[PDB]
Order: C-alpha cells, then structure tokens, then sequence
RNA sequence: GGACUUUUACUUUGAAAAAAUUAGAGUGUUCAAAGCAGGCGUAUUGCUCGAAUAUAUUAGCAUGGAAUAAUAGAAUAGGACG
RNA sequence: GGAUAGUGGCCUACCAUGGUUUCAACGGGUAACGGGGAAUAAGGGUUCGAUUCCGGAGAGGGAGCCUGAGAAACGGCUACCACAUCCAAGGAAGGCAGCAGGCGCGCAAAUUACCCAAUCCUAAUUCAGGGAGGUAGUGACAAUAAAUAACGAUACAGGGCCCAUUCGGGUCUUGUAAUUGGAAUGAGUACAAUGUAAAUACCUUAACGAGGAACAAUUGGAGGGCAAGUCUGGUGCCAGCAGCCGCGGUAAUUCCAGCUCCAAUAGCGUAUAUUAAAGUUGUUGCAGUUAAAAAGCUCGUAGUUGAACUUUGGGCCCGGUUGGCCG
C-alpha cells in the first residue's frame, strides 16, 4: 500500500528522551573471580527464600 | 504392503523414484534449478552493495500502524533495484539519497520480515562505516 | 606444497541452550574447582564422552576379543595411571560409569589444594599460574595439568620463588630498599 | 639448557667440515659480505644483454657520441 | 603330460593393496593442539626401546562353503554307458 | 596399402551394411576437473571437495612447428584473431593461471622485504644457480593452553552451638564491607647470553614494572520459546521493537534510556549456505475413507515378483580352544 508517507518524524523518541548519564561504580571482577562472586552469590551464602528464590526483584 | 517394490532387484525403480519425489522437496528444487542465481537480487551471496535512490516510508501491515523507514537501493554488481529497510530508531537520518550502502537479508530465505510488506533486505553499512557504530556514536560518517 | 600441521578441537558444546538445572550444576562445579570458563567443564565432558564411547564400542565386541583386550586394557591402565579410574573397579565396565568430577579432582590446581599449599582453590590458581610449584625442578603453570598418580609425591614449591627459598622477590626487596633508605642512610 | 656439540681432530678439519657461518660466528673466517640478492641478480641480468667482452661496444657507443 | 569339463548369484577367507586424514598403541611437547620422538649411564671418548595395529565396502584376483535363489539335461530318444 | 615409436577407421582405396537404445541410447544442463578426502556423530543417511598428496588440462584465443631422449612446450619460435607498448612515422617489440606488486571486478582475500642456513633439485657438477623452498612482515582464516587477581586484621549483623533464670556476643566462620594490612606476578619496559644465514620473537634471565585515574572485558539478552525485573524516568498505534507468537493509541514485564540481573567470555552478534532436528524424501521408515494424495474402467509390453518336490538319516575316528576341580 502507501509508500510515500511522512518521514519527518524520523528518530523521534531517542532524540527526545533525556540523556541521563551512567553512574560510576565498583569494577566487577573480570574472569574466574567473577565466576566465584557468582558462585558465592548464587549458592554459598544464599539470599531470600520467600517461597522460592528470586534472581532480580525490585520493590518485592 | 502398500506401494514401494520390495524385491532384491528393484534397486533402480527405488532410487529413480527417490529422485522423482525429491522434486517436491522445496529446498532441493531451489538448490537444483539454481533459483539462487537466476532469480534473487543477491547473487547467492550473503550480502551485496548498492546505491541509494528514493527514501521511502512504507506504512506497515496489520494489525499494526506505523511508518517503516526504508531505502530504494540499486545493486552495484546487478543493477537490480530493490527496496530495503533502515533498522533502529533514527538511522534514516544517517543514509541520504545517492549513497553507497551494504545490504543484507532478513533471515527467512527471502520472505519479508514482519509487518513490512515487500522489504526482504535490511541495511548494514552506509558510506562504509556500519549503521550500528553511527547510531550509537563510535564512528562518524565519512567526508562524502 | 608442504605438510599440513594438523589439529582438532578439545571441547564439545551442550545441545540445549538455557537449562537452569544444568547451568547451576555447571556453576557449582566451576565455583568448587576454581574454574573461569564453562568451557573448562565442556572440554572435560567431551573427553569423557569420547572415552565412554570407545568403551561402549569395545564392549559390543566379543569378550576377550584381541582388540578388546589390547586396546581395552590400554585405556584402563591409561586411566588408572592418573588417578581417575578406581583400582578396585577396573575392567572398562566402570569407565562406562565414571564421571566428570573424577577428572576434575585430579587437576594440578586441585591437587595443590587437596594437600595444603592453598587453603583456597583460587590460591592454587594464582600461585600455579605465577611460576611457583613444580614436579621435579620442572615448573608448571597450568591449572589443569592433571597430576599423574606416582608424581603426586612431587608437588612442592619451586626452587625459584618464595615459599621454597630463592629470593623474596622484587616487591619485598623494594620494601627493603624503603627500609635501608628510611631508618638509616 | 640443552644443545649439541662436536670436536674435530685438528684445527684444519673444522675449517673444512663446518658451515662458514659457524666459522664466522666463532672467530675463524670473516664474512666476505656482498651485494644484495636482488642487486646481484640485477647485475647478471644487465650483463646478459651484452655479447662479448664489452670494450668493443663501449667504444662503438663512444663513436656514438659523435653523430 | 595327455584328454574333457553346464552356466551363475550369495557367502567365507586371503592375496594385491601411496603417504597425509581417520580409528588406535607408545613417549609426560611444563599441560593441551600437536611432534615422532626418546630413554638411559661410566654425562673424558656410549649403552638402548621405538617410529605399531585397525579400516581400505563396489569391481578384478585367489581359496573354503553347497543352504537359499536361478540356469542346463532324455520324449519324433539325433539319449547314457563299454 | 599408407602413416606411427607401435596396435587400431589412425588414414586412404575397394567391399559390405552395420553400430548404441526404456537395463534410458542420442541430445540438453552442470554457478562440473577426477580421486585421497571434508562437515554432520543411534544406525541407514545427507552434504561438500577450486585449495598442501596423486592423476589430468592450460599458460589471452586458435592452429602450426623447430630443437630434442622427451614439448605440439608458450618465462621457445611462426601465422591469424583479440589486446597492447616504443618511435625520430622509416620501423621495433610484449604475454604475471611464477614471486611480489598494480588496475579492474566485487560480499570476499597479505610485503614490490631477507637467505641458500635447512628440506631437495639441475649443471661440466663438494663450490655455481634455484621468488623451488626456508625467514620475517601482513594476518581475531580455523585450532591449543588460559591473566584481568590471591590472603590477613578489623566496624558492627548473623546463622551454628554448650547455657538461657533473662544480660548474650564467643571462636567454629558464611560472608555484607563506603576505614585499613603487608604480600605475589607477567602484560609491558630492558643489560646478558641463548635463538638465527643475519635479524625477529619464544624458552631463560640483571635493573624496572598494580592499588581503583587501574595495567580499568567484551558481545547480546531480561513477556514467551528462553536463563534474567511486572523497579524508576521518556514516548503515546508516534518514534521503534518483533526469526515466530506478539508489543506501542499516558500507570509499556518488549520501544528510548538509568539501575539491577541473566547467558556466553578474548571473544560475542548479524547475513548466506549446509548438516542435525526430519519418521517433512521414509532401504531401515512416511502418508493417501473424510486433512495433501488410488488412473472412470478392463486389456497388456518392458520392469519388479512368482507353490511345493530330488542325499534326509544312522554309525566310527582324528585332532584344536576356552572352561571346570585338582597344581
Ligand atoms: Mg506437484
Ligand atoms: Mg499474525
Ligand atoms: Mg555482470
Ligand atoms: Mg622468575
Ligand atoms: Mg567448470
Ligand atoms: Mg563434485
Ligand atoms: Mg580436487
Ligand atoms: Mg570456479
Ligand atoms: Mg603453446
Ligand atoms: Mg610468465
Ligand atoms: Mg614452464
Ligand atoms: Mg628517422
Ligand atoms: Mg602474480
Ligand atoms: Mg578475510
Ligand atoms: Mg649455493
Ligand atoms: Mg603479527
Ligand atoms: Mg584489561
Ligand atoms: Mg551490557
Ligand atoms: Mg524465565
Ligand atoms: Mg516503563
Ligand atoms: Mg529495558
Ligand atoms: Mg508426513
Ligand atoms: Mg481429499
Ligand atoms: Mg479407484
Ligand atoms: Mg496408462
Ligand atoms: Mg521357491
Ligand atoms: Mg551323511
């Protein structure tokens, strides 16, 4: 069907969303030590057990 | 025993029959006839480079409503005109008419992607510096 | 126009993509043996797979088949020599069994821990990879060396390095430079 | 460290049984170092396009300086 | 050495069988991919294991099998023997 | 007969009328050199091989030939066709599908470097020559190993546990730390020798070389399939996402982002193909009443197929390999 519609609005949403810049953070380990932080975090010390186990909850 | 011959000599009838009924096997057909080279905008190659003609905004299909930004591209090696899509938000701003772009397929063996009727190819590299890099802000568009 | 320096890869790769059970199991194995790549687990799983296969193959043969006997007991003595196959269960029937942890538990960075010298599989990793420890005076820096059995009796520290006496190093003696330049002349 | 070594019965029996790059490395025969490979090649290829001793053509191309 | 022999299919076993690849043995290239090395003593005059095995299917060959499948024979006896 | 090195319709005279074919001749296509092989792992299969080894064919296209033991050779010649260079306009010369290297073409591919030291070759030949071949440069082609951190003290919190009448923090540490602790090491830098034809790097090794401004990991994903949020801000059927099902028209679990998190990790994504999935090519092993699919019917040639029956049974000997209970 129509092929010649408007084009002006091209790149609208990105170009109008407030550029909020990142926040400086602790350098996470790069490699085995990361797999270790993952091991202890996932399993060793454990976290919540509210029914089951949540891997990324916000205001839960 | 319905159908196929079972004798110890029927080898011929069997392999022949296999050829025959292989011809209904789509993929086989296309691979054999060589639709690959005769038809198809690209040579059979993964991608192909062409030149930008019109900048078209195609109204998407149903049940959907939008304006899919695209580019009329005439393949260099081919001269075949073919209309492709410029992915990501923005990007149509990056391309401009009379430009030299690298085109790739839309992963479906031909067949237009989603709500975009006709368009069977997406864009990858304007003026030789990759859409993504620009749309982020790594590289910057070449001089001319 | 020369000769083709041949090669082959060492790791297979799991056919299912995102299975939490397997992924967690893998993770635990990594976090326990001090691994960085799931590839370190894959590699082993593949070794295990080719062995197990050779086993099945030789079993389908006839009992006391020449090939079965020769090759079978060759694989077997190969497997016991590095402390993987149980000297008790020792007629391929158990290599059909076996598992990954058998191989895992026999690596250099594992042995370096299972007998002191570590208190941490990670301490094992770091130390080993840092030119410490050896077999003879032959330094080794491969976290997966796989300690051969009757050489377990040679995993000390290095004739180089501290912990085995040779020189404190460069950081320590830089502190000695700090002392010999501070508290006096 | 691990390498290889040999010992020749006289001093004359090494200077004629050894690669003279080894004699070079030791301190026996100095390297008569020369024009590059491409250079020498090029010189032979020039020299090919001349039949005879040369002086005849140097002087016949010296007669060429006249007319 | 002389004299004649119904033709097959299948199967068995062997010969003829480039290397690399492959499968697989051996040797701790620091490990691994690899490489085909190496190992030892009297390390001032020298001792020594190696560098396998497998596959190589159709056809040609050579050998054993005689089930399963065909083929040929003696009725206008122009049969079989001696 | 002729010709060849030689057999032969190889060629020529005369004579005959034969030769292949549905068991697929002949013709057409091949984005076709053949093989050893390669990719995919239940098996059977499917797919691919221009490319390090073997065999063949060419040296821009055709033919022609000299020399020679060997060539219908092309870094040999001759002619023609197509290219194309030099000129003083009379004339003369070139053949990179050798090594580099240049244009072109493209999605797509590296230095106009060093050497005979090795592996081997040729000559008259121990030496000379060898862009064969080797060295380095270029090089996330594919492949192997695998740094980006290890360990204390300590500020409360704790779960363990002896006791609990009721102070609890004690010594077994799970560790979350917004204070600290001395330790270690190659990534790089760089004497030395080693390496090498010479150099380069590697293995070795003096003097250097880690505290968050690093010597600072990436590439995608977080509705589903599918592993990880129903957090906050933006947009409002717009911009965009989405392989597929689907999301966006003001509280978007999908878009633009921030935070957090997942998967893989010096690698991850995308496009094209192909294999597995695929018992959706079905010999193994598909389906066909109504979903795709039994010719309206019977004859019948090739083809595949085709009942049963002919030395069955009894008796004796020899000599091998495992295994039993003795050793
Ligand atoms: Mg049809
Ligand atoms: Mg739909
Ligand atoms: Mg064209
Ligand atoms: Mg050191
Ligand atoms: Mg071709
Ligand atoms: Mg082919
Ligand atoms: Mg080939
Ligand atoms: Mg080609
Ligand atoms: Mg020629
Ligand atoms: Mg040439
Ligand atoms: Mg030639
Ligand atoms: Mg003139
Ligand atoms: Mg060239
Ligand atoms: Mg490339
Ligand atoms: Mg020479
Ligand atoms: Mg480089
Ligand atoms: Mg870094
Ligand atoms: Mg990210
Ligand atoms: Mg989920
Ligand atoms: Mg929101
Ligand atoms: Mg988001
Ligand atoms: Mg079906
Ligand atoms: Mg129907
Ligand atoms: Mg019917
Ligand atoms: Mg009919
Ligand atoms: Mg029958
Ligand atoms: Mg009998």
């Amino acid at each position: 069907a129509k092929v010649h519609g408007s084009l002006a609005r091209a790149g609208k949403v990105k170009s109008q969303t407030p550029k909020v810049e990142k926040t400086e953070k602790p350098k996470k380990p790069k490699g085995r030590a990361y797999k270790r932080l993952l091991y202890t975090r996932r399993f060793v010390n454990v976290t919540l057990v509210n029914g089951k186990r949540r891997m990324n909850p916000g205001p839960s | 025993g319905k159908g196929k011959p079972r004798g110890l000599n029927s080898a011929r009838k069997l392999r022949v029959h296999r050829r025959n009924n292989r011809w209904a096997e789509n993929n086989y057909k296309k691979r054999l006839l060589g639709t690959a080279f005769k038809s198809s905008p690209f040579g059979g190659s993964s991608h192909a480079k062409g030149i930008v003609l019109e900048k078209l905004g195609i109204e998407s299909k149903q049940p959907n409503s939008a304006i899919r930004k695209c580019v009329r591209v005439q393949l260099i090696k081919n001269g075949k005109k073919v209309t492709a899509f410029v992915p990501n938000d923005g990007c149509l701003n990056f391309v401009d008419e009379n430009d030299e772009v690298l085109l790739a397929g839309f992963g479906r063996k031909g067949k237009a992607k989603g709500d975009i009727p006709g368009v069977r190819f997406k864009v990858v590299k304007v003026s030789g510096v990759s859409l993504l890099a620009l749309w982020k802000e790594k590289k910057e568009k070449p001089r001319s | 126009p020369r000769a083709p320096r041949t090669y082959s890869k060492t790791y297979s790769t799991p056919k299912r993509p995102y299975e939490s059970s397997r992924l967690d199991a893998e993770l635990k194995l990594a976090g326990e043996f001090g691994l960085k790549n799931k590839k370190e687990i894959y590699r082993i799983s593949f070794q295990l797979s080719k062995i197990r296969r050779a086993a099945r193959d030789l079993l389908t043969r006839d009992e006391k088949d020449p090939k079965r006997l020769f090759e079978g007991n060759a694989l077997i003595r190969r497997l016991v020599r590095v402390g993987v196959l149980s000297e008790d269960k020792k007629k391929l029937d158990y290599v059909l069994a076996l598992k990954v942890e058998d191989f895992l538990e026999r690596r250099l960075q594992t042995q370096v821990y299972k007998l002191g010298l570590a208190k941490s599989v990670h301490h094992a990793r770091v130390l080993i990879t840092q030119r410490h420890i050896a077999v003879g005076k032959q330094i080794v820096n491969i976290p997966s060396f796989m300690v051969r059995l009757d050489s377990e009796k040679h995993i000390d520290f290095a004739p180089t390095s501290p912990f085995g006496g040779a020189r404190p190093g460069r950081v320590a003696r830089r502190n000695a430079a700090r002392k010999a330049e501070a508290s006096g002349e | 460290s691990v390498g290889f070594g040999l010992v020749y019965n006289s001093v004359a029996e090494a200077k004629k049984f050894e690669p003279t790059y080894r004699l070079v490395r030791y301190g026996l025969a100095e390297k008569v170092e020369k024009a590059s490979r491409q250079q020498r090649k090029q010189k032979k290829n020039r020299d090919k396009k001349i039949f005879g001793t040369g002086k005849r053509l140097a002087k016949k191309v010296a007669r060429r300086n006249a007319d």
